[PDB]
């Protein structure tokens, strides 16, 4: 079995992704000063620990195979459980796949456009060619899914220590001019602080899918809250020790110029071989996308039992045991996302819908702990950590819409309510004609794509 | 003026200009031949032939 | 100021004029004393000086108009100057002076200066033979030629090896213009008389 040292080595490699290479530009363009944008990586870094700890509670007491769909079924009933299954198939999961592949073409095409920004047609034609290739490889094979994963998480950590070591050595040589007079132009406001917590928290995406490790942990109840409260706080410490290593080299005015922040860094510090950064970051960013496509068939299976989502999506192909209808539908929605929007208009769109369901979950944590459920819970968290995560997330979901309204939020609210309409007219009322539109659809799809129900 | 044909470290030119200074000696003296050898080799740029 | 300019998104270029120094520069105070390697930083020559009146090595004139050689009491020689007597010309024919002008280009580029504007570039080199110029009015008495415009300046402007010195300044500025977004600009002032 896996010990406590390995108990964190899985979670720390899980948290650090392609968010630390794209968000610094976006969190700084809203703080305007080096000083405050360093406390955002800590403030959101702590807020991600209390989130993952609260998720350890629901992960032990419910103890079901579903990821987060059970936790809303156990507390609020069937409508939030379905509404989450709806959004996590059309909003949360596809848009997070489009941001990872939009951020892989910012790093591949940034060196060939030295000195200026590349056109939008180049960073979308290259992202659309990554979504189709990542979703085709993960449908034809499974070995190739985990073949290149352990190497893609090596390049991810090789760069993380190269940027840190270089940004520390340069700090010993006295390059202190950038954070000498911090906080001078800090634009702290509910408008900026919220919009800068979105981009800071996107770099922590992956803390909710951390409960699966308990099955192989040596002593889960005693070590998992430990592997979390020392694993993620070790990562936020590796972010402020990496965002500091940016401002040591370049200034606050040159940061907002380039979208590929680490490419601007490798040219300034690693001139003999500066191509190493756009090459290694392109490895890790396409590896984190491989992790998203693997879990696409996961939730549709558990939601396929309760007749919430269509059961054809969980069918497996016979020649290769890969959820082909789940994948090619998961990517086809992403292609429709990279066309209208760009990275900054999608991190807001993603971190909006994702954070209301993140709130409803941990409120269900206390609501079940307060009145409805009296079952035994193996590990218990203090009462003050969940009430903070909900009071924080209620600020995160509601301040951006009122203070900095945008058209991205409208299309997000119209998506969930559209699923709410699909609840009554398709699963709640069970109309007669509603059936005869489903039955001929599923097996014809099965006929065309040679897929088979899993069990 | 002859050593300008060797070029500069960043602009390249003749591979070498032809040294005709030995073809000028009309009397075989030791210091007449020694003067041609050291005059070419010290006036020549660094990594030239 | 260089920091306040970069934070606004602007760039800063400064004037550079490498042809001459002041006669109070440390290099010239050592050179008149024949101290060390500085004895050949400037262009010196022998001239007869008796009773306050000097005969110069040739009829070369200053740009502001008078004999372009001036006697120095400590050195007992004449030093060359294209401009006023307070501006002795550096000797760019020996490689010691070119490494000094190469360290000044490197000193200002390290402070964040985004490029230079080189002035008086046609006056860098002069003819080594120090032969007299050709007068515009050939039938003029050679002791009344005191105006810069009364001579044909073929030995004091745009000599043969002048462009390889300016191309050497460009290579020194290329060691700092490699990182993208920090190219160092180099501009020169134009010859008033010719466009080709
Ligand atoms: C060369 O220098 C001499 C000084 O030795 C200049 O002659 C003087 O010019 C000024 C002009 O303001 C007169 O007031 C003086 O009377 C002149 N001095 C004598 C002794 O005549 C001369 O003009 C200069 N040559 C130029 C400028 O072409
Ligand atoms: C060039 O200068 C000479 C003088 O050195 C001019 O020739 C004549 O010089 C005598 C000198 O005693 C004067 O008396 C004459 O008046 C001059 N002739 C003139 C002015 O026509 C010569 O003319 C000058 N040439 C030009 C083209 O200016
Ligand atoms: C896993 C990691 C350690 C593998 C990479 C090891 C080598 C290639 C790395 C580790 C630390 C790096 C150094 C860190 C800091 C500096 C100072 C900078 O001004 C020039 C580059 C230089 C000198 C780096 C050169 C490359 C370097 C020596
Ligand atoms: C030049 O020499 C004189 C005579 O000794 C001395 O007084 C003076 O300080 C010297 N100046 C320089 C710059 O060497
Ligand atoms: C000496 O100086 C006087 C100053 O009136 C001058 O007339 C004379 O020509 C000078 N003699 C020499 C030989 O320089
Ligand atoms: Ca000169």
């Amino acid at each position: 079995e896996l010990g406590l040292f390995s108990g964190t080595c899985i979670i720390v490699g899980t948290i650090i992704g392609s968010g630390i290479f794209i968000s610094p530009k976006s969190v700084l363009s809203n703080m305007e000063a080096v000083g405050p944008c360093l406390i955002i990586w800590a403030m959101c870094g702590v807020l991600a620990t209390l989130g993952a700890l609260c998720f350890a509670e629901l992960g032990t007491m419910i103890t079901k195979s579903g990821g987060e769909y059970p936790y809303l079924m156990e507390a609020f009933g069937p409508i939030p459980a379905y509404l989450f299954s709806w959004s996590s198939l059309f909003v949360i999961k596809p848009s997070s796949f489009a941001i990872i592949c939009l951020s892989f073409s910012e790093y591949v095409c940034a060196p060939f456009y030295s000195g200026c920004s590349p056109p939008q047609v180049v960073i979308k034609t290259l992202a659309a060619a990554a979504i189709l290739l990542i979703s085709t490889v993960n449908a034809l094979s499974v070995r190739l899914g985990s073949y290149v994963q352990n190497v893609f998480t090596a390049a991810k950590m090789v760069i993380v220590v190269i940027i840190i070591i270089s940004g520390l050595v340069l700090l010993a040589q006295g390059n202190t001019r950038n954070f000498e007079n911090s906080f001078e132009g800090a634009s702290l406001s509910v408008g900026s602080i919220s919009l800068a917590l979105y981009n800071g928290l996107w770099a922590y995406d992956g803390w909710n899918q951390l409960n699966y490790i308990t099955e192989e942990l040596r002593n889960p109840f005693r070590n998992l809250p430990l592997a979390i409260i020392i694993g993620i706080p070790l990562v936020t410490g590796c972010y402020i020790l990496m965002n500091v290593s940016y401002f040591t080299v370049m200034t606050a005015t040159e940061l907002l110029q380039s979208q590929a922040v680490a490419v601007t860094f490798g040219d300034r510090v690693l001139y003999p071989a500066s191509w190493i950064v756009p090459l290694f970051v392109a490895f890790s960013t396409i590896g984190a996308a491989n992790g998203s496509c693997f879990t696409a068939g996961r939730l549709v299976f558990v939601a396929g039992r309760e007749g919430h989502m269509l059961k054809v999506l969980s069918y497996i192909s016979v020649k290769r045991l890969t959820p082909a209808p789940a994948i090619m539908f998961h990517s086809m929605i992403a292609i429709i996302y990279i066309i209208p929007g760009d990275i900054n208009s999608l991190v807001n769109y993603f971190s909006f819908a994702a954070w209301l369901f993140y709130g409803l979950t941990i409120t269900g944590l206390i609501v079940m702990r307060f009145t409805r459920k009296e079952l035994k819970r193996p590990i218990k968290v203090p009462i003050f950590i969940p009430i903070l995560v909900t009071l924080l997330s209620v600020f995160l979901v509601l301040a951006p819409i009122i203070s900095a309204p945008a058209w991205e939020y409208l299309y997000c609210v119209l998506f969930m309510l559209s699923g709410l309409v699909f609840y009554f007219l398709f699963v709640h009322y069970k109309f007669g004609w509603a059936q005869k539109i489903s039955k001929p659809l599923t097996m014809h799809l099965q006929m065309l794509m040679e897929v088979v129900p899993p069990e | 003026e002859t050593m300008v044909y060797y070029g500069l470290p960043f602009i390249q030119e003749a591979d070498f200009p032809f040294n005709s200074y030995l073809s000028k000696l009309d009397k075989p003296s030791g210091n007449s031949v020694s003067e041609v050898i050291t005059s070419w080799l010290e006036n020549m740029p660094e990594g030239k032939w | 100021l260089v920091a306040a300019i970069h934070d606004k998104g602007l760039k800063l270029i400064i004037d550079f004029i490498p042809n001459h120094t002041s006669d109070k520069h440390a290099w010239f105070q050592w050179s008149r004393n024949r101290t060390g390697k500085y004895t050949d930083y400037y262009i010196w020559h022998d001239c007869n000086y008796e009773n306050g009146t000097t005969i110069p090595p040739n009829n070369w004139l200053s740009v502001y108009g008078n004999s372009s050689w001036h006697f120095d009491e400590v050195r007992k020689q004449c030093y060359f100057h294209q401009f006023m007597k307070e501006q002795p010309d550096l000797n760019f024919r020996n490689p010691d002076v070119q490494e000094e002008i190469k360290e000044i280009i490197q000193f200002w580029l390290s402070k964040g200066v985004d490029g230079f504007s080189f002035n008086a570039l046609q006056y860098l080199l002069e003819a080594k033979h120090l032969r007299d110029e050709a007068q515009v009015n050939k039938t003029q008495i050679p002791d009344t030629v005191t105006h810069y415009s009364q001579l044909h300046h073929d030995f004091t402007t745009t000599q043969v090896g002048m462009h390889d010195i300016v191309r050497s300044f460009r290579q020194t500025m290329n060691q700092y213009s490699r990182e993208p977004g920090r190219y160092r600009f180099m501009g020169t002032e134009a010859h008033g008389e010719s466009i080709t």
